[PDB]
């Protein structure tokens, strides 16, 4: 009768940057989604593959607990078959993605007057992202026809930008915290069913 | 790689950096505006200087992209906006001299004072002494003294400064691949690279002249009417055939004829439409006014104001300790941060200006998806025209009856309509000749058609020819009367006030062609009409991403500025004036002067 640790993830003091989005592997416990199914302390919940209307009777192999914080208007980009800044340079979801996504406003926490330069996201990239890939590179992006020599100059840019979150943005620019619960199931006994 | 690909990333970086810096500068300016303290001034100066330095450095960096090898219209427009040299092409000594000249001219204009002899202490500034004297006093001698004293105690400090400013600006414009500074200003309407929607920089003068020529008869009739009323006001000072003296046109410079309304009421037995009493009676505050404005804008399909607008904006004078400027303004800080700053009062004028500022906010909100360099109106006349069309729509008696503010027993008759159209014409018609005349004089002075030793001699010639305004006191060449105006001495373009006055009347009727209006054009209202709202939003959402000819065509179906809808609007007053002018003479003689 082990409860999966869903309580300590949602109310953490801080989440990492967009390009350093946090992952947690959860197995061998019991997870009950009926706690948040009919409580409504969040703002947005939507998902694909599994119907939330009492489908926890099935068995899954592992649970991924992806978590990060982004801009509000970019919450649309966390979805299968989507293209954009986040969907090309930060985080790309599979076309047949199965799992749930919960997004809620975090203006009272992540917004500071005169900016909150603590959240980073990639702006320029040399290619696109394969599904479920990580980017922790700090290499200078080359846009011109000359070597960058490791310094910012003509046609040489730093690929990371910081959100300047301040409590006077519009709803689109205000910080939104996103948690993606992915139910990974393969050929396995799949002890993580969540009765 | 391709040069456009080398420029796309540069534009992306510039956008992502300029958004934050512009937000910082705007926030600092807003903090100064809502709270006047020394630390606020220092912070705003620091933020503005940082933003300006970043802009100049980015422009210098961008000047290295060859525009001749780029074909995408949006990228070409953005890089053309970012590649301007500005005044940096001028030499450092010349640039410092120009900045000193501009600062001195502004300081002289905004600091000088006027007082009669034997009163060296009690000397009045421009406001609230000169403006109130001009707009309220009916004494001929006092008005003449105030006019001549303001024009003689200021123009002397402006004439040599203005000559040096003209020389420096002309050489700066010539050094930047322009014929002259007038061409630099006309370059705002220039369109190139688009097939079938092109515009030449020299076509603006031709279009303005054509429009004024076809406007002329209405202005002649209105001038005859105003002249007859003024002659009845002054029994032995205005000739039945002469022009109008410049010191009798309401305000200091005669830009607007609004203050003449009290002397030109057609039917004085019927009071104007003043609804201040109904505003006060029903316990109505600023919040209620803005909710009504929001409902009016919602009724046509445009979105509503967000929560941030309600939380952050300042819709009431703070009073107590805080000191704030009360000039209404719609602030767009960016990143979904919209505000309105105004000292609301319970008056119909505030009711209309609330709709004006809310239209400004809606138009700013419309193109928020465009890149940073294209987040402005198509040209310098669209934005205020969109502002004014909302007030025109909301000022009709039908709308005021649709909000439960007037008694249903009130029935509109022809007398009230004549009064309303005359009041509108005393502001709309009475400023087009002045705007066109001043812009023409400045254009041809920059071009060099007028030698310096003849400047004033030409300036007052058009006053006799175009505007039909005569000089009360003879003037020598040493005077610099045109420089006494606000815009000319602060290096401001002054033609935007012309095209706007036409553009709005093209939009209005177009929207009324989707509202299925039946009857005259002076009573049309776009409320409760989704088609008109969609048609307007189609133009608003484009911003500066397209040539203004396409934006105009997307609404009115025409590819050029036109004035026929203005005459269609003023047809009833035109017919009334034609009927009333059976005995009065239309026209004026230039050689007539009050002092002979
Ligand atoms: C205005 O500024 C002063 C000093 O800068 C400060 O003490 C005061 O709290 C400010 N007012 C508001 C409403 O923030
Ligand atoms: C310019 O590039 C944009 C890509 O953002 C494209 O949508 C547009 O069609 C292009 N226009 C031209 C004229 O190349
Ligand atoms: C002015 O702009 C042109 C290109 O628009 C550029 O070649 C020139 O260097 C600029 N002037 C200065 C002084 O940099
Ligand atoms: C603005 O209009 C939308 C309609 O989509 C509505 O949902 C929202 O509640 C409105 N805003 C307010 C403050 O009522
Ligand atoms: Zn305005």
């Amino acid at each position: 009768t082990n409860l999966c640790p869903f309580d300590e993830v949602f109310n953490a003091t801080r989440f990492a940057s967009v390009y350093a989005w946090n992952r947690k592997r959860i197995s061998n416990c019991v997870a009950d989604y009926s706690v948040l199914y009919n409580l409504a302390p969040f703002f947005t919940f939507k998902c694909y593959g599994v119907s939330p209307t009492k489908l926890n009777d099935l068995c899954f192999t592992n649970v991924y607990a992806d978590s990060f914080v982004i801009r509000g208007d970019e919450v649309r980009q966390i979805a299968p078959g989507q293209t954009g800044n986040i969907a090309d340079y930060n985080y790309k979801l599979p076309d047949d993605f199965t799992g749930c996504v919960i997004a809620w406003n975090s203006n009272k926490l992540d917004s500071k007057v005169s900016g909150n330069y603590n959240y980073l996201y990639r702006l320029f990239r040399k290619s696109n992202l394969k599904p479920f890939e990580r980017d922790i590179s700090t290499e200078i992006y080359q846009a011109g026809n000359k070597p960058c020599n490791g310094v910012a100059g003509f046609n040489c840019y730093f690929p990371l930008r910081s959100y300047s979150f301040r409590p006077t943005y519009g709803v689109g620019h205000q910080p939104y915290r996103v948690v993606v619960l992915s139910f990974e199931l393969l050929h396995a006994p799949a002890t993580v069913c969540g009765p | 790689s391709t040069i456009e690909e080398q420029a796309k990333t540069f534009l992306d970086k510039f956008n992502h950096e300029a958004e934050d810096l512009f937000y910082q500068s705007s926030l600092a300016s807003w903090n100064y505006n809502t709270n006047i303290t020394e630390e606020n001034v220092q912070n705003m100066n620091n933020a503005g200087d940082k933003w300006s330095a970043f802009l100049k450095e980015q422009s210098t960096l961008a000047q290295m992209y060859p525009l001749q090898e780029i074909q995408n219209l949006t990228v070409k427009l953005q890089l053309q906006a970012l590649q301007q040299n500005g005044s940096s092409v001028l030499s450092e000594d010349k640039s410092k001299r120009l900045n000193t000249i501009l600062n001195t001219m502004s300081t002289i204009y905004s600091t000088g004072k006027v007082c009669n002899p034997d009163n060296p202490q009690e000397c009045l500034l421009l406001e609230p002494g000169l403006n109130e004297i001009m707009a309220n006093s009916l004494d001929y001698n006092e008005r003449l003294w105030a006019w001549e004293s303001w024009r003689s105690e200021v123009g002397k400090q402006l004439r040599p400064l203005y000559e040096e400013y003209v020389v420096l600006k002309n050489e700066m414009a010539r050094a930047n691949h322009y014929e002259d500074y007038g061409d630099y200003w006309r370059g705002d309407y220039e369109v190139n690279g688009v097939d079938g929607y092109d515009y030449s920089r020299g076509q603006l003068i031709e279009d303005v002249e054509h429009t004024f020529e076809e406007i002329k008869p209405l202005y002649e009739h209105l001038h005859a009417y105003v002249r007859a009323k003024l002659m009845n006001a002054y029994p032995s000072y205005i000739s039945p055939i002469g022009c109008l003296p410049a010191h009798l046109l309401g305000d200091m410079w005669g830009r607007f004829w609004t203050n003449l309304y009290s002397l030109t009421v057609p039917f004085g037995q019927k009071p104007n439409i003043d609804v201040t009493d109904a505003m006060v009676d029903q316990a109505w505050d600023a919040q209620r006014i803005f909710k009504e404005a929001e409902k009016f804008f919602v009724s046509v399909g445009l979105p509503n104001m967000t929560q941030g607008f309600w939380e952050n904006s300042m819709l009431t004078d703070p009073g107590n300790v805080q000191k704030a400027v009360c000039h209404p303004t719609a602030w767009d800080l960016g990143k979904g941060d919209f505000r309105i700053l105004m000292c609301t009062k319970v008056t119909m004028d505030d009711f209309l200006t609330a709709h004006h500022e809310m239209g400004h906010i809606q138009y700013d909100m419309a193109y928020a998806a465009q890149p940073f360099l294209l987040r402005n109106g198509a040209n310098e006349g669209f934005h205020e025209a969109v502002g004014e069309i909302m007030s025109l729509s909301a000022a009709t008696p039908k709308h005021l009856k649709s909000i439960g503010l007037l008694s249903p027993d009130f029935q509109e008759d022809n007398e009230t309509e004549i009064n309303f159209l005359l009041k509108q014409a005393l502001t709309i018609v009475g400023t087009l000749p002045f705007t066109y005349m001043l812009e023409k004089w400045r254009w041809m002075v920059f071009k060099g058609e007028i030698p310096k030793d003849q400047w004033m001699k030409k300036w007052w010639e058009m006053k006799r020819e175009i505007v039909g305004v005569v000089e009360p006191v003879p003037h020598d060449e040493t005077y610099c009367d045109p420089a006494s105006l606000f815009h000319v001495s602060n290096d401001y373009s002054f033609i935007r006030y012309y095209t706007r006055t036409l553009y709005q009347f093209q939009f209005q009727e177009a929207l009324c062609q989707a509202a299925k209006h039946e009857g005259p054009l002076h009573k049309c209202d776009i409320s409760n009409s989704t088609e008109a709202g969609q048609k307007l939003f189609n133009m608003l959402r484009l911003g500066k991403s397209e040539p203004w000819t396409l934006a105009l065509e997307n609404v009115v179906g025409a590819k050029n500025m036109n004035v026929r809808p203005l005459l269609n609007y003023f047809e009833p007053l035109f017919t009334w004036l034609k009927d009333q002018n059976k005995n009065s003479f239309v026209g004026w003689s230039t050689d007539w002067s009050p002092y002979a």
